[PDB]
């Protein structure tokens, strides 16, 4: 019966899980993890990155 | 070099700098990382391809 108060619940969970998930993923760069290019590379190759 | 040599490197301490210091060398680039990181880096498996 409360299906309707547990869709919002339900709804703001998938939001945070996708905007947390993403923070793992690459976009394009050498590494998805930010720490990793700046322990690997110096300012003129890793601001690209 | 159609029959290139590798040797594997495993379970030692790296300093690179006695290495990349050495103005013998002629030609020294890198790729994914930059040679005056590898002082603080670690990593599964080294090759040097000869």
């Amino acid at each position: 019966a409360l299906g309707k108060l547990q869709d919002v619940v339900n709804q703001n969970a998938q939001a945070l899980n996708t905007l947390v998930k993403q923070l793992s993923s690459n976009f394009g760069a050498i590494s998805s993890v930010l720490n990793d290019i700046l322990a690997r590379l110096d300012k003129v190759e890793a601001e690209v990155q | 070099v159609y029959a290139w040599n590798r040797k594997r490197i495993s379970n030692c301490v790296a300093d690179y700098s006695v290495l990349y210091n050495s103005a013998s060398f002629s030609t020294f680039k890198c790729y994914g990382v930059s040679p005056t990181k590898l002082n603080d880096l670690c990593f599964t498996n080294v090759y040097a391809d000869s």
